RNA sequence: UACUUAAAAUUUAAGGAGAGGGUAUCAAGCACAUUAAAAUAGCUUAAGACACCUUGCCUAGCCACACCCCCACGGGACUCAGCAGUG
């Protein structure tokens, strides 16, 4: 070969483009700004889904609650209106770290960290909180923490083993007879190893994407 | 001690040049089937080999071992062995010096020199 | 008339008659033979008749031949471990040479059959697709199944053109 | 209990192989198929005899008898009855496991009916779908029309019984009712018309003689073997009849008289032969011809 | 094409002619065309009843288990086929759709009975 | 009434299917290990050397 | 998709047993080598280098292209080589 010539401009463009992105990164106060009259984000002109309109006008964002508290509410408990309606058992975050967006003129946008207690079961380590820019958060009062966080676990009643599908059960029993294993035991699937979290369970904010800085 | 990627882990060839420092240019030949004629001909390839001791001479048959990491752009083999030295061949079967199809030292004798 | 002596050597059937399939260890086979002499006649016949057959079945093995370098002919195999297997073929017929190398460094018939079956594992007769890869392109070819509309027109009630007319009529 | 002899018992196969016979000209009769130019080799008398031996070895493999089995039992097993799916489908689904390395009699072929019952495929469904996904040269997905009684009678008139059976082996399974029906119909027509020679030196002779022995109607085959001077075969047939019916009057009579050779056939005539009078007449005439001429 | 991202999936690739559909069950990278490059063919589906009135599904259950063990997703039509066979449980929407059909036929039967009762009133009027 | 019944059907269906995907995931790895380092694998390797 | 550690699908980078269009009136290319005290003067090529011309190929499909400037920071003559349609 050896006629594949070098492409200096292409290499220059890639680097130059990447550099500009780092320099002109947007902030939470800009990406997540909202126009409440039209419920449309100015940065991208994305209109929020219809099912979110009522809460955007009726509920507060997390750092709107925390900006009014000393130390940005470190140690306080915060729950979500969606959890309160969906789950009877206590669901909340125990705040541990909070990085407000200083650029915001009301310090109403930022990031937070805490320890999750979902449906009465508590995680062992603190991680970043997702959906901090949602209009769904409710600060728990200090005097009501004891009654709010009181939970008694019920004995688990979800089945631990189930039958095999009709064809897959016949193929298992047939193999037994072929191999000489004589038994009338019913093949049973074990569901303990593979139990699914609820669909609304908090997800990992650290591995989540962030929107780009090109305005629409 | 992972081995080389190159297909030619072991190649035999003739030292066709030795003018580079510590490197011997070796010409290997393989048999390739002509599809039209269905006859085998000799396809020859050049291999640069690391001759650490500069113990190679033009015309001698040598064995090359693929280096684990390519030493340079073209040097990807080393000199494993000199199968036949040019003009100084030693018969493998009997072990006696030979000069062509003849014995410089008779196999009946036991010089042990 | 096909050119050369013994033109049968240049036929695919002759090349495929070779029976020496070397083990994966074998990498090189140097052939040292003499063009003149009486004790090297079998070696000369081995280079003439057998070296083509060996190369055909072992395309990745380097066969390099040297002439009139030693008093007697021999074969030396170079293995991947670094071992060198020297064979002395003087006073030996070309057929005897082939049998000797087959025994010491040749794959057994059992091993070769196993490799053949493994190669075809992913071909299934039931699979449908192009003729290059499959027996039947479509299920219409099978007997008892609905035939291809091109060969046999489908019933009117099985046609989208007809069904659309009814939906409009409804 | 003394085991009932089987078709594949080494003793039965010996007798059945012997009475069948061998004829290299009939076993290797030229096939009406696409032809190639013949090849020629110069051979000595030693080499020629070696080649005839190899031909006889191949003729043995060619004459290997096809299995004689009992009729399979209908498959009627319900894996599940999901009534939620009742009325949601109009046509049956047939699901076939087509993993290559499963014996065909160990594959799972299920049917989801419109009612919702998940059941195992019947024998007819099993054979049909295995032909669709593992096609066998000679077999057709749908049963051919040559096996109808009118069409089969046509083949019998042309003395094509060995083909009717060669076709029945390519199409049907040995344990199927269709297989047994066609074979038992061919064997019965040979009997009535005494066409036993058609299946000699063929793989179908053993099953025919087996069928006659089990059905206690070897009389015709004995009369035919005797008239063709094959009286060593006839004696072996009476031994096979005395082996599969040990408690029969004929088998007990041969033990009392320690009969052997031609005596065994005479014992059969008096005791258990449906047409004993003819067996003796043919046997007597054979002895007269053999004695008179030699 | 040189895909970036995606996962292996088991899906139905449509073949046949116009008004004569036929499917090949295949394992293929999800970004590939419906009838294009695939990894393995895992069976076939003939959705038209044959002479015996049977829709014929072929499943290579040995290879299907292999690719589900390696992360292969399943298309919703393929999940329905595996449920009908008995190899998988019946899909939630197979059950719901069967229930919706039952409630819809009950209404039709009731309406026909009401119409017959209305027709009976017409008979009473004479 | 139908949304809740269907939501639970999906949860139980997806749990059963996750248990089967795990069982299939183990058969793949068992078969692979037997081929790579099974009894038969080791014997043939030494038999060749001998 | 699994585990706190492993099975796949799909790619990328460095390579090479062998194979791979035309013109030899394209016969020389001109740094195209090795060593690793920094010296040696080498490397490719009639077994076809180099130069030029033509062409999608490897066909369950693959490769390249996406208004133009091979690229696309930039600049410019500023977008249907998506479906239908027009000059
Ligand atoms: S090719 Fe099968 S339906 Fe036309
Ligand atoms: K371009
Ligand atoms: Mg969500
Ligand atoms: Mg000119
Ligand atoms: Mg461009
Ligand atoms: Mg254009
Ligand atoms: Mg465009
Ligand atoms: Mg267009």
């Amino acid at each position: 070969r050896k006629k594949v010539r070098p492409r200096l401009i292409a290499e220059l463009a890639r680097r130059v483009r990447a550099l500009r992105e780092q320099r002109n990164q947007p902030r939470d106060s800009q990406l997540y700004a909202l126009d409440y009259e039209t419920l449309t984000r100015p940065h991208s002109g994305r209109r929020l889904p219809v099912r979110a309109w009522a809460d955007v006008r009726r509920e507060s964002r997390l750092l709107q609650l925390l900006a009014r508290l000393p130390l940005f509410g470190l140690g306080r408990l915060v729950t979500r209106k969606s959890w309160l309606w969906q789950h009877d058992e206590p669901c909340y975050w125990r705040l541990t770290r909070v990085r407000p967006d200083y650029t915001a003129q009301n310090l109403d946008h930022g990031r937070a960290w805490g320890i999750l207690t979902f449906k009465g079961k508590s995680e062992d380590t603190a991680r970043e909180i997702e959906q901090v820019m949602y209009h769904d958060w409710r600060l728990v009062p200090k005097h009501e923490e004891e009654a709010f966080t009181a939970f008694t676990a019920k004995p688990e009643d979800r089945l631990n083993s189930v039958p095999y599908p009709p064809l897959l059960r016949a193929m298992i029993l047939a193999e037994r007879q072929k191999n000489g294993d004589t038994s009338v035991q019913e093949p049973l699937l074990n569901l303990e190893r593979t139990r699914m979290r609820p669909w609304d369970y908090p997800a990992k904010q650290e591995t989540k994407g962030r929107a780009k800085g090109t305005p629409v | 001690i992972v081995r080389s990627s190159v297909h030619a882990k072991w190649v035999v060839g003739k030292v066709i040049g030795t003018a580079m420092i510590k490197t011997a240019k070796v010409r290997a030949t393989r048999l390739v089937l002509d599809p039209y004629l269905l006859k085998y001909f000799n396809k020859r390839k050049t291999y640069f080999a690391h001759d650490a001791l500069q113990q190679c001479s033009v015309g001698d048959i040598v064995l090359l071992r693929a280096l684990p990491v390519p030493r340079s752009k073209h040097v990807k083999h080393e000199l494993a062995e000199i199968i036949f030295k040019v003009g100084r061949v030693i018969d493998p079967v009997t072990g006696k010096p030979c000069a062509g199809t003849a014995y410089l030292e008779s196999p009946l004798s036991e010089p042990r020199e | 008339p096909m050119k050369g002596r013994f033109p049968i050597r240049r036929t695919l059937q002759y090349l495929g008659r070779g029976d020496v399939v070397f083990k994966e260890s074998v990498k090189i086979m140097t052939v040292n033979y003499n063009t003149y002499g009486e004790l090297g006649e079998g070696a000369r016949k081995f280079v003439f008749f057998n070296i083509p057959q060996i190369q055909y079945k072992n395309p990745w093995v380097q066969i390099m031949m040297f002439k009139n370098m030693t008093p007697s002919p021999f074969l030396r195999f170079y293995l991947d471990s670094g071992e060198q297997v020297l064979v002395d073929v003087e006073t030996k017929s070309n057929k005897e040479i082939m049998e000797h190398i087959k025994k010491i460094l040749g794959k057994k018939e059992e091993t070769l059959r196993e490799e053949e079956l493994e190669k075809q594992q992913r071909f299934h007769p039931g699979n449908f697709g192009p003729r290059k890869y499959c027996l039947r392109e479509c299920m219409c070819e099978v007997e008892g199944q609905v035939p291809c509309p091109g060969l046999v027109p489908l019933p009117k009630e099985m046609t989208g053109k007809y069904k659309a007319a009814l939906k409009a009529s409804t | 209990e003394v085991k009932k002899p089987a078709f594949m018992d080494e003793e039965v196969q010996r007798i059945l192989t012997k009475i069948t016979g061998l004829d290299l000209q009939k076993t290797f009769r030229p096939a009406i198929q696409p032809l190639k130019p013949p090849t020629y080799k110069l051979m000595t008398q030693a080499q020629l005899e070696e080649a005839t031996r190899l031909a006889v070895e191949a003729a043995k493999v060619r004459l290997k008898m096809p299995p004689v089995l009992e009729e399979r039992k209908p498959i009627n097993d319900v894996l599940a009855e999901d009534k939620i799916l009742e009325g949601t489908e109009t046509n049956k689904y047939v699901f076939t496991d087509i993993s290559y390395n499963i014996p065909h009699r160990e594959r799972f072929i299920v049917v989801r009916e419109p009612s919702g019952t998940l059941r195992k495929a019947s024998w007819e469904e099993r054979d049909r779908v295995i032909q669709i996904y593992f096609p066998k040269e000679g077999r057709r997905v749908l049963p051919p029309v040559i096996f109808k009684d009118e069409n089969l009678k046509t083949m019998y008139s042309q003395d094509r019984h060995a083909d009717v059976l060669n076709l029945c082996v390519a199409q049907f399974e040995p344990d199927s009712a269709e297989y047994i029906k066609v074979h038992h119909q061919t064997y019965e027509d040979i009997d009535r018309h005494g066409k036993y020679e058609l299946l000699r030196s063929t793989r179908h002779f053993g099953g025919m003689a087996w069928y006659f022995v089990n059905k206690k109607k070897i009389d015709g085959l004995l009369i035919d073997q005797i008239q063709r001077d094959l009286v060593d075969d006839a004696t072996s047939l009476v031994q096979l009849y005395h082996m599969l019916h040990p408690d029969g009057q004929s088998a007990q009579e041969a033990k009392e008289q320690a009969a052997e050779g031609v005596d065994l056939i005479k014992v059969f005539a008096k005791t258990e032969a449906q047409r004993g009078a003819y067996i003796e007449l043919a046997l007597q005439t054979y002895q007269e011809i053999v004695t008179s001429h030699s | 094409k040189a895909y970036h991202g995606g996962h292996l999936t088991i899906r139905l690739a449509l073949g046949g002619c116009t008004n004569r559909p036929f499917y090949r069950i295949v394992a293929a990278h999800n970004k590939c065309p419906r009838d294009g490059r695939f990894v393995e063919q895992l069976g076939s589906y003939d959705p038209l009843p044959n002479s015996h009135g049977e829709k014929l599904v072929a499943l290579n259950l040995d290879r299907i288990r292999h690719w589900i063990g390696c992360g292969a997703h399943l298309s919703k039509p393929m999940e329905k086929l595996l449920g009908l066979s008995g190899f998988f449980p019946l899909h939630p929407m197979m059950i719901t759709n069967a229930e919706r059909l039952r409630r819809r036929r009950a209404r039709e039967v009731l309406l026909a009975s009401q119409k017959a009762e209305s027709e009976a009133k017409e008979t009473e009027a004479s | 009434a139908e949304f809740f019944v269907l939501t639970e059907r999906y949860r139980q269906y997806r749990e059963t299917v996750r248990a089967l995907r795990l069982e299939f995931t183990l058969e793949v790895r068992r078969k692979l290990h037997e081929a790579r380092a099974g009894v038969l694998a080791e014997r043939k390797a030494q038999q060749a050397i001998t």
